[PDB]
């Protein structure tokens, strides 16, 4: 705890100057309590007007115990300095996620770089200017910290990996991803060991996944007793969409059944060639696509569709129509599960799944008004990271195709 | 006086050196004013004569807007000094103040000159008083305190001020102090007698740190003319708004005009500016003359009516509820009030953004609550209770069927027409016993001429010719047609993704008059169901209007 790794911003790059979002009096108070002690433990110091930098701070909950979350998105883009993501983690039968970010505050931060970590606790109604601090130790949320601490982390895990050669351990930011093909009870026991072996080496720690189920939802066609012009048009319309992706789908026999100028409500019976063309199109949709490959140099994008009744569909891709993963999340109302609650839970699940599988975060196209998000996303946010996002206007002809 | 306060370190932007602007020569009169002002300023330590090895300079000037005053041009220096934490941009809103028993305004005299300048940064402030006709060398000086008009002065001064205050507000948690620029606003609920004592204490405490201040004889009195406001002891209001009367209006005149209207709407319920702003959609040179529209004339006339009355707002009481009401004020226009007691408003405001070509009323009301929520957080650090003219039925149905995620504060319905209603609802299932129109449309992307037609399951087929339209505009006309020529219940079927999305959105107001017409139709209809099929797939019903409109 005396060695200070030197940290430098990418060439010709100044530090963050991100505006601070106003907060409720309840949230400001929680931030002043949190920062008053963090000043006592000497992890942050007050800064003077000769520091122009600024990064936003938010108060979250992760039980009456407020926490503080920092948006280092901008400084992470700007530090970006650096020293084979485990392909087997996604395959493991179990995976548990551990918060090991308190560990960072052991470690001092390069003196010259502290100015860039500046943050403001804002006041109400611009009565006072903010309270301005900057960080003395490695802050949670900065990509720098897991990289600096990498050394100590390998050191502390060498005992445990040697014992357990088949267990996969991957780190992303403040989190350790621990996977066994073990039985569950065994798995949680091996997790407790590593927890204890971490604590007793002085690394405090306070969510278990199962990537052995995650599967790209295949396209699903309705089963109806009596079809109608509408239901055939829907069915031909969807199968038409699916045909930019899967090559084998045909509609000649199915649209043949609509030759005419028919009432929509009219009942059309599924003739054989039509039924046998739809049955074959059900077996083409069972197979997965041909040539879709993860490019590590390119961003991952995630789109989300509100489906009503607590359902949300999502696609992750890097090139339009070339989906890497797809899926659907279902909430349980829980006497609330508001739209924003569900979108926020959903976004975190997609990001974890994305971390597991490729070890980075997707860029989110979010179906919501920007100002609404910027107001309420912290009332349900638990993760210590924050993915990039933008706000879209979802087409209404893709809500139903992904349904 | 100057301050025993510690200095803030300053640096130039890396790889930059100090200004070396040459001094313009001046009039012997102006030289005399500076020489006296500079010896006085020297006698107080604000500046110091320097040797000949300071390469830097910045011009200086003397003038007296018809007492003399010295002004310096720090443009080149300000270009080179580092960036600082942005001094307070936004001021507080009078509606966010808690009523106080006694309140004193203290102006800091010579604020910036009372604070020392960082030592190693002094060399870059050098200036020069010219000798008469360059006969002998002029006199070099440099600053020892915050120069007026330098880039660091506001943030460094404010910083100093805050620390200077700290010890005093540690021994007086009962006294509330705002600092804004060179001013301090101090209030208390102590007895106006002792309150005058604590004001006397603080003045002395500031004098001990170098901050001269006013006396009980010279402290400003209410009402307070502060930042376009009037602050009365029990109430606040804007300063009087005066809107020009002109026969012609330029872009500049209209900008200044919506400004003043925007201003007044924070306390005058009902201001509207939408048609006036629509004029500034031209966004051209500020001198161009804009012929006012009839809608613009009526809006400004109605604004003058409201500004005829006087209004006031009230201060904030943390122990009373916070409540917001919203009213429709006309197509696209809304107005709101925020109050803790029924007739005494903290403030008012308006919302009218369309955010796209087409909208509906529920979407706009929700966007209004959004705007109120953000403003409530900024001003009072909390969100209010909403009283709204919309029933659960209406809103619940809307946000459930809405594809976008949306947050609905708990509200109580208040009945006060115009209530907010869903003027209509497309069908979720096709309609039995209703004629199934197959619409289409088209235009030549070169001649711009076009046709919209339909063919129905009952054998009917039409085609209407269209001039100077676009494949999109015809696609909407096809639907318009099928609504005109239909019974109270119509199944429409289209191949136009464009037109589908515009309709499923269920707008009740629009920019294009076509979409306004379609809405007029949709309302009259009883059941309308709309369906989509991939174009040029030979579906049937769709192949036939395509062939038709093509021939
Ligand atoms: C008696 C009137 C009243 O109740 N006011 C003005 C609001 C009280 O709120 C203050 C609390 C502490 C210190 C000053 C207060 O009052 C002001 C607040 C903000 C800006 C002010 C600006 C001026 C001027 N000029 C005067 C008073 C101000
Ligand atoms: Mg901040
Ligand atoms: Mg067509």
């Amino acid at each position: 705890p005396i060695e200070t790794v030197p940290v430098k911003l990418k060439p010709g790059m100044d530090g963050p100057k991100v505006k601070q979002w106003p907060l409720t009096e309840e949230k400001i108070k929680a931030l002043v309590e949190i920062c008053t002690e963090m000043e006592k433990e000497g992890k942050i110091s007050k800064i003077g007007p000769e520091n122009p930098y600024n990064t936003p701070v938010f108060a979250i909950k992760k039980s009456t115990k407020w926490r503080k979350l920092v948006d280092f998105r901008e400084l992470n883009k700007r530090t970006q300095d650096f020293w084979p993501h485990p392909a087997g983690l996604k395959k493991k039968k179990s995976v548990t996620v551990l918060d090991v970010g308190d560990a960072y505050f052991s470690v001092p931060l390069d003196e010259d770089f502290r100015k860039y970590t500046a943050f403001t606790i804002p006041s109400i109604n611009n009565e006072t200017p903010g309270i301005r601090y900057q960080y003395n130790v490695l802050p949670q949320g900065w990509k720098g910290s897991p990289a600096i601490f990498q050394s100590s982390m390998t050191k502390i895990l060498e005992p445990f990996k040697k014992q357990n050669p088949d267990i996969v351990i991957y780190q992303y930011m403040d989190d350790l991803y621990v996977g066994s093909d073990l039985e569950i009870g065994q798995h949680r026991t091996k997790i407790e060991e590593l927890r204890q072996h971490l604590l007793r080496w002085g690394l405090t720690t306070p969510y278990e996944l199962h990537p052995d189920k995650w599967t790209v939802q295949p396209i699903v066609l309705p089963e109806k007793d009596s079809w109608t012009v509408n239901d055939i048009q829907k069915l031909v319309g969807k199968l038409n969409w699916a045909s930019q992706i899967y090559p084998g789908i045909k509609v000649r026999q199915l649209s043949k059944l609509l030759r005419g100028t028919k009432a929509l409500t009219e009942v059309i019976p599924l003739t054989e060639e039509a039924e046998l063309e739809l049955a074959e199109n059900r077996e083409i949709l069972k197979e997965p696509v041909h040539g879709v490959y993860y490019d590590p140099s390119k961003d991952l994008i995630a789109e989300i569709q509100k489906q009503g009744q607590g359902q949300w569909t999502y696609q992750i891709y890097q090139e339009p129509f070339k989906n890497l993963k797809t899926g659907k999340y279902a909430r349980m109302r829980g006497a609330h599960t508001n739209d924003v609650k569900q979108l926020t839970e959903a976004v975190q699940k997609i990001t974890t799944e994305s971390i597991v599988i490729w070890g980075k975060t997707p860029k989110f196209k979010l179906p919501i008004q920007k100002e609404t998000w910027e107001t309420w996303w912290t009332e349900y946010w638990q993760a210590t990271w924050i993915p990039e996002w933008e706000f879209v206007n979802t087409p209404p002809l893709v809500k139903l195709w992904y349904q | 006086p100057i301050s025993p306060i510690e200095t803030v370190p300053v640096k130039l932007k890396p790889g930059m050196d100090g200004p070396k602007v040459k001094q313009w020569p001046l009039t012997e009169e102006k030289i005399k004013a500076l020489v006296e002002i500079c010896t006085e300023m020297e006698k107080e330590g604000k500046i110091s004569k320097i040797g000949p090895e300071n390469p830097y300079n910045t011009p200086v000037f003397a003038i007296k807007k018809k007492k003399w005053r010295k002004l310096v041009d720090f443009r080149e220096l300000n270009k080179r000094t580092q960036d600082f934490w942005e001094v307070q941009l936004g001021i507080p809103h009078p509606a966010g103040l808690k009523k106080k028993k006694s309140v004193t305004v203290l102006d800091v005299g010579d604020a910036y000159f009372s604070v020392p300048l960082d030592e190693d940064f002094r060399k870059y402030t050098a200036f020069t008083i010219p000798s008469i006709n360059n006969e002998t060398p002029g006199i070099r000086y440099q600053y020892n305190v915050l120069p007026q008009g330098w880039k660091g002065s506001p943030a460094i001064f404010q910083s100093s001020m805050t620390k200077i205050l700290e010890p005093f507000a540690a021994q007086n948690p009962d006294i509330v102090i705002y600092q804004y620029m060179d001013d301090l606003y101090v209030g208390s609920d102590l007895e106006i007698g002792q309150h005058r004592t604590k004001i006397e204490e603080l003045r002395q405490h500031l004098l001990r740190w170098g901050l001269t201040t006013p006396d009980k004889k010279h402290q400003k009195e209410p009402p307070f003319l502060w930042m376009g406001y009037e602050l009365h002891p029990d109430k606040w209001t804007v300063q009087p708004i005066v809107l020009p009367e002109k026969d012609s209006w330029t872009v500049n005149d209209i900008q200044k005009l919506v400004g003043k209207l925007n201003w007044a709407s924070q306390i005058y319920p009902g201001i509207k500016v939408r048609q006036l702003s629509k004029l500034l959609r031209g966004t051209k040179a500020l001198t161009e003359v804009i012929p006012l529209t009839e809608e613009a004339e009526l809006e400004l006339a109605e604004n003058r009516e409201i500004l005829k009355e006087p209004v006031h707002g009230v201060y904030y009481d943390p122990s009373k509820d916070l409540i917001a009401e919203i009213q429709k004020q006309g197509q696209g226009q809304w107005t709101y009030q925020i109050y803790q007691e029924p007739f005494k408003n903290l403030k008012t405001g308006k919302y009218a953004r369309m955010r796209g070509a087409h909208t509906n009323d529920v979407k706009q009301l929700t966007e209004a609550v959004q705007k109120i929520t953000t403003e409530s957080i900024v001003i009072w650090g909390k969100t209010p209770k909403f009283k709204l003219p919309i029933q659960k039925e209406t809103w619940e149905t809307w946000w459930t069927e809405y594809w976008q995620a949306t947050w609905i504060p708990e509200w109580e319905f208040v009945n006060t027409p115009p209530l907010v209603k869903l003027w209509y609802q497309l069908e979720k299932e096709p309609i039995v016993g209703a004629e199934t129109f197959y619409v289409d449309g088209a235009a030549n992307r070169e001649t711009k001429l076009g046709k919209a037609g339909y063919v129905t399951n009952k054998g009917r087929q039409k085609v209407v010719p269209l001039t100077n339209t676009t494949n999109q505009k015809t696609e909407l006309q096809a639907i318009y047609l099928a609504l005109q020529d239909s019974g109270l219940e119509v199944n429409i079927v289209t191949d136009s993704q464009y037109a589908l999305g515009i309709i499923q959105a269920q707008p009740d107001k629009s920019e294009s008059e076509l979409v306004n017409q379609i809405i007029e139709q949709l309302i009259k209809k009883e059941k309308v169901y709309l369906a989509w099929v991939p174009a040029h797939k030979g579906i049937g019903g769709n192949e036939q209007v395509d062939k038709l409109v093509s021939a």
